[PDB]
């Protein structure tokens, strides 16, 4: 029994141990409370102005449309608190953890972002924050690692398994089924057992209804699509969800092809995976042809998820949302293209939704089409990935 | 086929209790996890739990996350448990075997073809690790319409609602949970309240497990009421302990079972 649908058409579901089951449903009607509660409500609206920054500006860039017909906006969540929209849903969750009367965060981080965000908002509102990462990830990650440990969190390199994000994923589901009394499991995407696919879409809704407002504000009428890139689904499902019911807006996620779809080496679990139960949920993923979970690949880290949140697959299912993929390469020329034409540096997880908007502006130039990008995150952490890449191929 | 319903059957005319080893399959390897299966029994188990290694065991701790890596090692696959499974039931035609799998395993190519190829194979029981009740129709249909008992975890913090839906919906055997948290012999209380009311509510037998690693802990599950217990992590302890010594693993192996089997009577 749930107050609210697990589900969204064959996808999603609460897929834990049966121990965890009682922290799930605690969960869902602390939410359910809270979301119907104006003094949780003005608290999140306060945090999230006057701490976070929002609302958040939408951009339109005139450098680089010139010559076709496309308009596009960027939103900017690479200026909110800590350079990515994760800080909006942390900042939600860590207030649920303070309604429930928990003391203590769990949360897991491949990429170090999700961390980094747990421990920014444990620091400000008094968790205790312990964060599990896949030691391979602290090893590539150490400026995230010391960020988190600078705001007081504890970082656990997690040894088991392949050492990355879903090894951490288990050990922080290993540690909640113990501790959920005294601690709340801070998840770091729309996907994960219910109720976080719907928290975490529900706490990055702002993205959407900040953009509707203001693009009709600046334009008079809704964009032709909003594009936002996929790696667990948050910043995708934050854009899509006041759209939804907008049935002439496009919602278009894009997954990244690491090295190519055909090579393998991707992160693209919604278009190329196959469905499979694990990480508390039915859906999409990456796997093996005998059922075990396997590595994705993109130069993003934080693309670098096997599964996808169940709203996206379900959104695919029916037609309301469309996905692709953008490659490495793609997305390091759209990295290159916004910091020389736009003076703005963008997360490399945010270059492929650029990326995929400047393939619809260069393919159909003369399509009038009014687009927005969910800019999630700022790419001062990927410049030395950029550095890198740029040096080994002689540029 | 009912081999729990005769097992019990006959360990209720013996005024005894169910001593239950869990490990995994293919740990260290096909051939010495054939033979380490064949001593358990030797040494007196009376059923069986059988871990198929998979990638991700989120309800295991260290000890038996060791194992399936273990099994990886040896190029384990779930088609070669399996074919393990059928020949363990081809030598010990009775005994009730009970395999702990994650959901993704059974879903993956089907989850009918999962359980027809455990009846199959021989196969009593499945438990699905991160498959709640509340998640668990097509599970349990799929399980019962092959002759394989769904078996579901009974949690320390039941409430009423939880005990009518295990009672109802599991066969074969209640797995009576006897803490929070994961799998381990590291960390081990079984409640008189949740063996009385599963009795009351017609439930199966229950078997207490996780934590089990004393022949004192067999005895006063046995009499709490439950019908048994079972032991994992212990048990892949000695393995563990023993791996550069395939012979002497079998040999204390052997005396740690016989041990707990005793405290059953
Ligand atoms: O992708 C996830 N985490 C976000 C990490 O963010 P970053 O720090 O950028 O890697 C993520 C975490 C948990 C999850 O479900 C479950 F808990 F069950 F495993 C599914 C996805
Ligand atoms: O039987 C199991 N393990 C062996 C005995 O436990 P231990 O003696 O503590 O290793 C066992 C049973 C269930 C399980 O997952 C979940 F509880 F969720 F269903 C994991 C392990
Ligand atoms: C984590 C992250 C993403 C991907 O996570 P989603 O949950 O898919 O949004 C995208 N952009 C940035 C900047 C991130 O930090
Ligand atoms: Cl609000
Ligand atoms: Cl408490
Ligand atoms: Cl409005
Ligand atoms: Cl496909
Ligand atoms: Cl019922
Ligand atoms: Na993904
Ligand atoms: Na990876």
């Amino acid at each position: 029994t749930t107050l609210l649908n697990p589900y969204f058409g064959e996808f999603g579901g609460m897929y834990v141990p049966q121990i965890l089951m009682p922290a799930l449903n605690q969960l869902e009607e602390a939410f359910v409370s809270a979301q119907k509660d104006p003094e949780f409500q003005a608290q999140f609206a306060d945090l999230l102005k006057n701490y976070a920054g929002r609302p958040t500006a939408l951009t339109k860039c005139q450098n680089i449309t010139a010559g076709t017909r496309t308009t596009l906006y960027l939103k900017r969540e690479d200026l909110l608190h800590g350079g990515a929209h994760k800080t909006n849903q942390v900042l939600g969750q860590a207030l649920l953890a303070k309604r429930m009367g928990k003391s203590e965060i769990i949360a897991e981080t491949g990429a170090g972002q999700h961390g980094v965000a747990s421990a920014l908002a444990s620091a400000l509102l008094g968790l205790k924050c312990r964060i599990y990462m896949g030691a391979k990830d602290v090893e590539r990650q150490s400026p995230n690692v010391f960020r988190m440990r600078l705001m007081g969190a504890e970082v656990i390199p997690v040894h088991s398994g392949s050492a990355t994000l879903k090894d951490a994923c288990n050990e922080a589901l290993r540690d909640w089924s113990g501790s959920y009394e005294t601690a709340h499991y801070m998840l770091g995407t729309a996907a994960g057992p219910h109720p976080y696919p719907t928290i975490v879409r529900e706490f990055q809704r702002m993205i959407g209804e900040e953009t509707k407002a203001q693009i009709l504000d600046k334009e008079g009428r809704l964009p032709d699509a909003v594009i936002a890139c996929v790696g667990g689904g948050s910043n995708a499902i934050g854009m899509f969800a006041d759209f939804i019911n907008d049935t002439s807006v496009g919602l278009i996620g894009v997954e990244p092809g690491g090295h190519g779809i055909e090579t393998g080496e991707h992160g693209a679990p919604l278009k190329h995976g196959r469905v499979g139960i694990y990480f508390g949920m039915k859906a999409p993923m990456m796997q093996t042809a005998d059922g075990q979970i396997e590595e994705s690949y993109s130069i993003s880290a934080g693309l670098d998820f096997p599964s996808v949140g169940p709203q996206h697959a379900y959104l695919n299912s029916i037609g309301r949302a469309d996905y692709v993929s953008i490659t490495d390469d793609e997305a390091l020329e759209a990295f290159k293209t916004l910091c020389r034409h736009e003076g703005i540096i963008p997360a490399l997880e945010s270059s492929h939704a650029l990326a995929h908007a400047l393939k619809m502006m260069r393919e159909q130039p003369e399509k009038e089409q009014l687009l927005v990008v969910n800019l999630s995150g700022r790419g001062d952490k990927d410049i030395f990935t950029v550095h890198d890449i740029l040096k080994a191929r002689g540029e | 086929m009912e081999r729990y319903e005769n097992l019990f059957a006959q360990l209720n005319d013996r005024r005894e209790g169910a001593f239950v080893p869990f490990v995994t399959l293919g740990d260290p390897g096909i051939e010495q996890s054939l033979k380490i299966i064949d001593t358990l029994i030797d040494a007196g188990a009376d059923a069986l739990e059988l871990g198929v290694p998979f990638s991700d065991p989120l309800a295991d701790g260290p000890t038996i996350q060791n194992a399936n890596l273990r099994a990886f090692a040896a190029g384990v696959t779930p088609a070669q448990c399996f074919e393990m499974l059928a020949l363990i039931r081809e030598k010990h035609p009775t005994i009730p075997i009970g395999l702990l799998m994650y959901a993704n395993l059974v879903f993956n190519n089907g989850i009918d073809a999962f359980y027809a190829r455990c009846e199959q194979v021989g196969v009593d029981s499945v438990l699905v690790a991160d498959v709640p009740v509340e998640e668990s129709a097509p599970f349990r249909q799929a399980a019962l319409r092959h002759n394989i008992a769904p078996i579901f975890i009974c949690p320390p913090n039941a409430d009423d609602d939880l005990l009518r839906q295990v009672a109802s919906y599991g066969r074969g055997y209640t797995y009576l949970l006897s803490r929070s948290g994961v799998t381990g012999a590291e960390n081990r209380l079984p409640l008189h309240h949740l063996i009385e009311k599963l009795k009351e509510y017609h439930a199966a037998p229950a078997l207490q497990g996780f934590g089990i690693s004393s022949p004192e802990q067999v005895s006063a599950a046995v009499r709490a009421g439950a019908a048994g217990a079972i032991s994992g992590s212990a048990i892949v302890k000695i393995i563990e302990k023993n791996l550069a010594s395939p012979k002497q693993m079998l040999a204390e192996l052997r005396s740690f079972v016989s041990a707990m089997k005793a405290a059953s009577r």
